[PDB]
């Protein structure tokens, strides 16, 4: 149920400055996201799955 | 919004690097290349810390997790760990604030500069700057390289890094008498006289006692002349703090990076060196 | 018996209250000069909307000058000067390019506010800032160069001209600025000490901000024995604009 | 490559400047002014004159009373031996009054040396703020500089007088000394249960921390406009110059917000005289309210936790 | 007026708005609804 | 009934910006809050626990 | 009282909305705060269930 | 803003800040039964 | 007095009044936080019931 | 006269002051009294 | 004992300036006040009078 | 006279191709999640 | 699945100097990849393969 | 084909010096790394201890 006039939104909030605080919020939000899985039991890097290789040596 | 004398200074390029692509402003912020890139630094390790305190030193479900601002506590990996890169949860986050922090800390400091190219003035606030980022650098990577562990910084906690400074401190018994630190709190005191002085006498001169005008020069020169028979001059003042708030923050850096990596008895017989003189 | 208020935390608490309420005075003080701020909502609202932010501005302060030059008011409302620049976008926020030649734009580094026009006083009521020409009681300090003679270069080392005087600062004595006797035009303009570099052993005045040739532009005195306000910030800003618009790859970036 | 205004190249001499003058009452000022090379490199090369009324020569005579007491306190305490008082002289000290004392005028030979250094440092401090006020009435200028001093005072005060007073006990006053009065602060913390808990402490740091941020920010703002005068503050706050629009500017492009040429001289005075208000309220509170900082913090909810991995038996429970 | 808008611009920027948070709020309880299922909170 | 006329008050954009902003913070802020608790849905082992499978 | 509407000439509608609006979000992330540190703690309550305890 | 503007802002505002009560003291009544606190 | 009114000839109306409630703001959170720091907490005294208790 | 004020405008702004202030010290004790009723602290 | 010539001192000192300060003053001392005499015996909050609400849940 | 310089008709074409592009971005990471969910369901 | 006017992101953005971004952020995101896995079990530096070189003294 | 045009887009010098500092110190760092791992050739007492001999 998108407005068809929500394309004027782009005649309020300037283009290069949306593109840019996204990418970087994007950015952001992906690293944050990876580290804190990696810090749960959901830690696909840590599990030994398939094997553990500090014991294969 | 801009101040109403702005716009006539709100010129194009000066930039380092990015030029017209991140060159502009967001409000009253600069914005530019290393406006983006601090900003992602900043908001990664601050997020980071919040992630910390949301599952604190051994989980969120134990009674050590807290979200109270004086306890809570983001720290290093054990020393046992050396130069390497520590588990997240076993002080690795802490190992990927810290690059954060110093990326952030960097990244605003070039955005000074590219400022001032824009302004057209001296660069002499990132370069003072500069010793503050050196100081927390000496800190957190020249003295844990040194002494082969990146668990030699100190802990990002309100109150547990007040903790780490006793404990630092005390194993050299007495760090009072570490000599770069005599040095460095004699430049953090006189700076605080100084600072307290100059801005005295700058609000008495052009806030002067009622029906008078304004103050002049003269004025100024006079009342220090009057009470220690000296005046450095209103140049030279500006001069003077800087070179004080410097001082403090270079000896302050010096002070550390001797405690352990250039000295590892008390600091008290340190002095022994005077004591041993073959004078008395 | 025991409480858990206790005197210790009672007066921590009171200074959190005395501080929040010096913050509030202190930006106050803080918006004497460049407010109600210059936005983009004032332009449509026809001035209806003053931006001003939180705390609200001062009443004004006077600073009552001496030798009866006037009074002061702070916060005062400031006329709008027109902007010798264009905007490179037409989006909120984008920076402006200056109109015409840069070094001669009055925008960017170059630009400045239009200072009174009269003189700061010594003391006595003296134009405090003069050539050594009119304050005779002045000399060079022994063991430092004389600046007269010395040969004036511009940041690409061409010869800009030769100082013809020194104007110092007759309430506390120092070089405020050189006198240079521009060889394009003979005329003399004032360099400010503070873009000036002495090469001592050479007798030669290094001046990294501009070129040789723009000397012939920097901006002129009406009155060639005193200096006023006015007058001041225009040379200064003039140098200043150097910094940025002087050569090509001083616009940047690096990479 | 750009001059930094760090060192003056070229110094100018003229005659020296007498001062401003001074209204009837005041006595005429002392010395013949010299100028020294060396001082002129980094600011005015100009010494002298000085004023020198009764104020401050009561000040200055109770002053080096206290000081010659301590000196030859100190040089008694090595049996005269000069060449033992140079090497020991960060060491020596003359010692606060034997608790068995209490506030009691103490022996000469065992204390009331301290006392009179107390008394007449006190009396020569309190001397010298009165000249800071008076300096400034003669010259018509307002009194911050006397309510900044006394701010700092008031710190001195808490540390030699008003705590000992409070206490019962000169013996808890401060020794006159280098490393000696090292000794008394690392002391003060240990007995009152570590002064990193203490929240003046936590402030007054806060504000000794900030008053070198804010010279550092104001000193080297002011430097990189001096190209455009800005050195001059006097003029840049009656009568705004492109250093003040440049300065607020850099400012509020950096960190989003930016003070005045005025105000910003407002801030460098709260910070500092914050610096010494938390300090003299926290050693305050110290021994008459709170007895232990850390178990203060720890009722009050402030004190980190930590796993443990070391633990004593208490052999007092043992 | 205050921010300038005209009383038909007002209306039309309303008219988005408002559809526009709804279908947010939508999305919200939709979330919650989700939530409750599958880990009631209270 | 008028409420429209709100966007005659507030200035739109900033309203916009603001919400975006405030929207995204809280959104992070309750994720956080609630990882904290018992209700924490990535480290509870279920449906089960990963590093049990190692 | 009846010219109580006159508190708008008084005092700037728009500052006032926002600054009521501030408050407000303020005044909840406060509450929200110390209602959870106390007994009434609504999440680490176990209720209806320990979701940790199903682990 | 004039006399009449004055009116108008006050009738919207008061209604508006009614409803937000409301909204309040029905969240304050949910809350009251599901935990009372008193 | 009868001519009190006229403390609004020397005193700005709209300053008192938002100083009166920023005033009031401070002190109603001041009180509040000082009766949840003595035996009056209404809060944590498990009235009526403990709601960590169950669980 | 000093703030800007009439004679009359003053009359009117203590008028609307009163009335109000009077009214939120009436919520004021009706609150106290329930605080009275349900916890009465002295 | 009240001198008829006293109303003059509105002459002398600011009455704004007098008035602004004396509400300062007493708000401060009430404050102050208040919490040195909650710090004393006299103390009404935490007395457990008329009873203590904490021994009873 | 927009706010931000874009005419009507460049707001609707910036409009289309910002809408194409996050749709594309939502897609992926999708993807993503449906991948995640089949090799490490989390709830 | 893209768009055929996807070029017009080089009137909008300045493409030399979206090179520049493009490539410090991989080097800087090369130089964390490495790292994270360098902490976990897969480290391929720690791990005594294909042999201990401290155990060989 | 057409890559040489990098060089009409971004300065050769800037790219070159770049390069150069952004290499010495990754060097550094890999040296730094390796030396702080099982790979360490310096105290791995390969071909002999040194110390030890005396
Ligand atoms: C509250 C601030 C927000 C207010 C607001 O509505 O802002 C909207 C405002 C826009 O509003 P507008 O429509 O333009 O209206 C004009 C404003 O109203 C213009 O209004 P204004 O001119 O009143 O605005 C100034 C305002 C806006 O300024 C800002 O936006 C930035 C403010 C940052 C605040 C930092 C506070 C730090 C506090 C640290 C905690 C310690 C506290 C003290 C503890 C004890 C210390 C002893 O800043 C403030 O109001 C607070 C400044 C004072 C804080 C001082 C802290 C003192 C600590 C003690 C120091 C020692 C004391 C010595 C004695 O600004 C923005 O939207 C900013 C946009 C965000 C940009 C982010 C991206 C930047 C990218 C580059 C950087 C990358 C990183
Ligand atoms: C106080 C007060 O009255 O300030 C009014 C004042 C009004 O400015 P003005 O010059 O009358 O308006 C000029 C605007 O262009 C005039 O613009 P306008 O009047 O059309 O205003 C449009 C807009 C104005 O919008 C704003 O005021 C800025 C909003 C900031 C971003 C929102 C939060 C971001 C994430 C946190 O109003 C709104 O957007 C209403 C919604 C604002 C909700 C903000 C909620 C913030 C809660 C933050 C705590 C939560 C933490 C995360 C959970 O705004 C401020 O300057 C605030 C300054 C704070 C000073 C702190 C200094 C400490 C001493
Ligand atoms: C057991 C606990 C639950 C859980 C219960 C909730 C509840 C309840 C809610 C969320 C909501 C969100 N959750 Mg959650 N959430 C869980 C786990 C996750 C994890 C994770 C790694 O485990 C991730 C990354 C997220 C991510 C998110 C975001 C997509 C969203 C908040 C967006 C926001 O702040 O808008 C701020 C930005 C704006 C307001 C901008 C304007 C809107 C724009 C146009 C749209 C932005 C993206 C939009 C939200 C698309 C997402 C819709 C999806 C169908 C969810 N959740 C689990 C399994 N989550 C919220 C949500 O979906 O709201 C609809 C929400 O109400
Ligand atoms: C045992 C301890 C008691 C308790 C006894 C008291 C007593 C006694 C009083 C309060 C008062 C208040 N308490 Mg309490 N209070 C308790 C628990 C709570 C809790 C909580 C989470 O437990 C909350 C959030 C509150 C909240 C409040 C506010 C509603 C009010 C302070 C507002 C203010 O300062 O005005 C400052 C703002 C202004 C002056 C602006 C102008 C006023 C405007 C026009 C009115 C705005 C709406 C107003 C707040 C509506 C509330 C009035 C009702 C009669 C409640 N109390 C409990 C159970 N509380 C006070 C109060 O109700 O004042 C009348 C008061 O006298
Ligand atoms: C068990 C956990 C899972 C896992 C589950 C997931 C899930 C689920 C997702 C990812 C997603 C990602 N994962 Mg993962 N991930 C795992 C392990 C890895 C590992 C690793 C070392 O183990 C790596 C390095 C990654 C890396 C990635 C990234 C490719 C991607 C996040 C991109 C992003 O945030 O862009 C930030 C966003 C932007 C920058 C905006 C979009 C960019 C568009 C395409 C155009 C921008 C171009 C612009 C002009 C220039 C950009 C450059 C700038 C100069 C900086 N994953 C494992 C095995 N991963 C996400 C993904 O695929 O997204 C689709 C995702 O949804
Ligand atoms: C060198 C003399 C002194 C000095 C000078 C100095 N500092 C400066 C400047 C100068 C000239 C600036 O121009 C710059 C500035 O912009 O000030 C307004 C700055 C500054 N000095 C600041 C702080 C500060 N300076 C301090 C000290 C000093 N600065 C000296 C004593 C201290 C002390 C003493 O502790 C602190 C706290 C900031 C106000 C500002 C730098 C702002 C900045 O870099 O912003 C980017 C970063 C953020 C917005 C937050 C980043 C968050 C991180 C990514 C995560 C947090 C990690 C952190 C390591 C955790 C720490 C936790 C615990 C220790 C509590
Ligand atoms: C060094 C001493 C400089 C000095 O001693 O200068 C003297 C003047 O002292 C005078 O004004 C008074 C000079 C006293 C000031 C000396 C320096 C004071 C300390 C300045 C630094 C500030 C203190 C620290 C602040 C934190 C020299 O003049 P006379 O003694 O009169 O004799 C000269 C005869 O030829 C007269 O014909
Ligand atoms: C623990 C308890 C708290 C401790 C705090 C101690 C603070 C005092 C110690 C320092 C002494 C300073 C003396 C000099 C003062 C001075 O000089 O102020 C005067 C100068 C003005 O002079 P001028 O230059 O304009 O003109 C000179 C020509 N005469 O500056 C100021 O107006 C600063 C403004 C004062 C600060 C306002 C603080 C208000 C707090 C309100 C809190 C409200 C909360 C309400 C809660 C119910
Ligand atoms: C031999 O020496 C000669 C003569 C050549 C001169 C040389 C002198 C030298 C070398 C002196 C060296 C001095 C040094 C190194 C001093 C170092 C001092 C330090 C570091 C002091 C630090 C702190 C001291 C403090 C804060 C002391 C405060 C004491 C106070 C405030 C006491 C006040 C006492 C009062 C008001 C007493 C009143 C007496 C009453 C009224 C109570 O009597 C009943
Ligand atoms: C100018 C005068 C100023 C007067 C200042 C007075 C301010 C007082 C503010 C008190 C702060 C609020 O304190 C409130 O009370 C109780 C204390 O019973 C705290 O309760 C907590 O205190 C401590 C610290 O963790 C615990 O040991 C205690 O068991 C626990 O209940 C609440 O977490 C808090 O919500």
């Amino acid at each position: 149920t998108m407005n068809a006039n929500l394309y004027k939104i782009w005649l309020i909030l300037d283009p290069r400055r949306v593109l840019v605080s996204i990418v970087a919020f994007q950015i952001v939000l992906g690293l944050l996201i990876h580290m804190i899985v990696l810090s749960t039991d959901l830690n696909w890097l840590d599990d030994n799955i398939p094997v553990s290789y500090q014991a294969l040596g | 919004a801009m101040l109403s004398f702005e716009k006539k200074y709100r010129v194009r390029g000066g930039t380092l690097i990015g030029g017209d692509l991140f060159d502009f402003w967001v409000g009253p912020f600069y914005v530019g290349f290393f406006g983006v890139v601090g900003f992602c630094f900043t908001l990664l390790g601050v997020l980071l810390i919040v992630w910390g305190a949301t599952i604190g030193p051994t989980g969120p479900t134990s009674d050590l997790q807290t979200y109270n601002l004086w306890r809570i506590s983001i720290a290093p990996p054990d020393l046992s760990y050396g130069l390497r890169m520590a588990p997240l949860t076993e002080g690795g986050l802490w190992q990927i604030i810290t690059i954060c922090a110093a990326g952030a800390f960097i990244s605003w400091a070039l955005r000074e500069v590219e400022i001032c190219r824009k302004l057209g003035i001296g660069f002499h606030v990132p370069f003072a700057f500069s010793f503050a980022i050196g100081a927390y650098l000496v800190l957190v990577f020249v003295r844990p390289l040194l002494m082969g562990a990146w668990g030699h910084g100190f802990p990002y906690g309100i109150l547990s890094h007040l903790d780490w400074v006793s404990n630092v401190g005390y194993q050299f018994l007495h760090f009072h008498y570490n000599p770069a630190h005599m040095l460095a709190i004699s430049f953090f005191f006189t700076n605080c006289l100084a600072l307290s002085m100059h801005g005295s006498l700058i609000l008495s001169v052009t806030n002067p006692q009622k029906g008078e005008p304004v103050k002049t020069s003269e004025h100024e020169n006079t009342f220090f002349r009057d009470i220690v028979g000296y005046s450095i001059g209103a140049l030279a003042i500006h001069r003077l703090g800087l070179f004080l708030a410097l001082s403090a923050a270079f000896w302050s850096a010096v002070c550390i990076l001797i405690s352990g990596p250039f000295w590892t008895r008390g600091w008290p017989e340190w002095w022994n060196w005077w004591l041993e003189l073959p004078l008395w | 018996i025991t409480h858990y208020i206790d005197a210790a935390q009672i007066t921590i608490w009171a200074f959190w209250l005395f501080f929040f309420g010096l913050i509030i005075y202190l930006r106050r003080e803080d918006k004497r000069e460049g407010y109600p701020l210059d936005s983009d909502r004032t332009e449509r609202s026809g001035g209806r909307v003053k931006v001003v932010g939180f705390p609200d501005l001062p009443d004004p302060k006077t600073f009552v000058l001496p030798h009866n030059g006037g009074t002061v008011v702070a916060p005062r409302v400031e006329a709008p000067v027109a902007v010798n620049a264009t905007p490179f976008s037409p989006a909120p926020g984008s920076p402006l390019v200056p109109n015409g030649d840069p070094m001669l734009s009055g925008f960017g580094p170059a630009a400045s506010p239009d200072r009174p026009k009269h003189c700061d006083l010594t003391f006595e009521g003296l134009p405090k800032i003069v050539p050594m020409r009119v304050a005779k009681e002045f000399s060079i300090a022994e063991g430092d160069p004389d600046p007269r003679g010395m040969t004036v270069v511009g940041l690409d080392g061409e010869v800009a001209g030769t100082v013809s005087d020194v104007w110092v600062d007759r309430s506390e004595p120092q070089i405020r600025y050189l006198e240079v006797e521009v060889a394009a035009n003979k005329k003399k303009v004032l360099l400010p000490i503070g873009f000036s570099r002495f090469d001592k052993k050479a007798r030669k005045v290094k001046v990294d901000a501009i070129k040789a040739a723009h000397f012939a532009n920097v901006p002129t005195l009406s009155n060639p024995d005193q200096v006023t306000l006015y007058e001041e910030d225009k040379v200064c800003a003039y140098y200043a604009g150097g910094k940025l618009y002087a050569t090509a790859e001083r616009a940047g970036p690096l990479l | 490559p750009e001059y930094q205004n760090i060192f003056t190249a070229v110094q100018v001499r003229a005659p020296a400047y007498p001062g401003v003058p001074l209204p009837k009452g005041n006595l005429p000022r002392i010395g013949r002014p010299i100028f020294s090379y060396w001082l002129g490199k980094i600011g005015d090369a100009q010494i002298g004159p000085i004023y020198l009324g009764l104020t401050g020569t009561l000040s200055i005579f109770f002053g080096l009373v206290a000081i010659s007491i301590i000196g030859f306190n100190m040089l008694a305490s090595v049996h005269w031996d000069v060449f033992q008082f140079l090497k020991h002289f960060f060491w020596l000290g003359l010692e606060p009054p034997p608790p068995q004392y209490g506030l009691r005028i103490p022996p000469l030979s065992e204390g009331g040396w301290w006392l009179m250094a107390g008394l007449f440092l006190t009396l020569s401090i309190l001397l010298w703020w009165v000249r800071t006020y008076k300096r400034a009435e003669a010259l018509g200028m307002s009194q911050h500089l006397s309510w900044a001093f006394a701010a700092a005072i008031f710190f001195y005060l808490v540390l030699g007088f008003i705590r000992p007073v409070m206490m019962g006990s000169w013996a808890k006053a401060v020794p006159f000394g280098i490393f000696p009065h090292l000794d008394w602060t690392a002391a003060f913390s240990i007995r009152y249960g570590n002064l990193y808990y203490n929240p003046f402490h936590m402030l007054s740091i806060a504000f000794l921390y900030g008053s070198a941020l804010l010279f550092a920010m104001h000193g080297a703002t002011i430097l990189s406009v001096s190209r455009f005068g800005g050195d001059r503050e006097i003029d840049q706050i009656t009568h705004r110059g492109t250093a003040a629009e440049r300065a607020a500017l850099f400012w509020r492009w950096t960190m989003g917000f930016n003070v005045t040429m005025e105000s910003i001289h407002r801030w460098a005075w709260w910070c500092a005289v914050l610096t010494v208000i938390t300090a003299g309220i926290g050693i305050l509170l110290s021994g008459t309210v709170v007895d232990n900082w850390y178990l203060w913090a720890v009722k009050h909810g402030m004190a980190p936790a930590y796993p443990e991995v070391v633990t004593a038996v208490n052999p007092y429970e043992t | 007026s205050l921010t300038g808008l005209t009383d038909d611009e007002a209306k039309e920027f309303h008219a988005i708005f408002m559809q526009s948070m709804y279908a947010w709020f939508g999305l919200v309880v939709i979330a919650h609804l989700l939530a409750w299922l599958y880990r009631p909170w209270l």
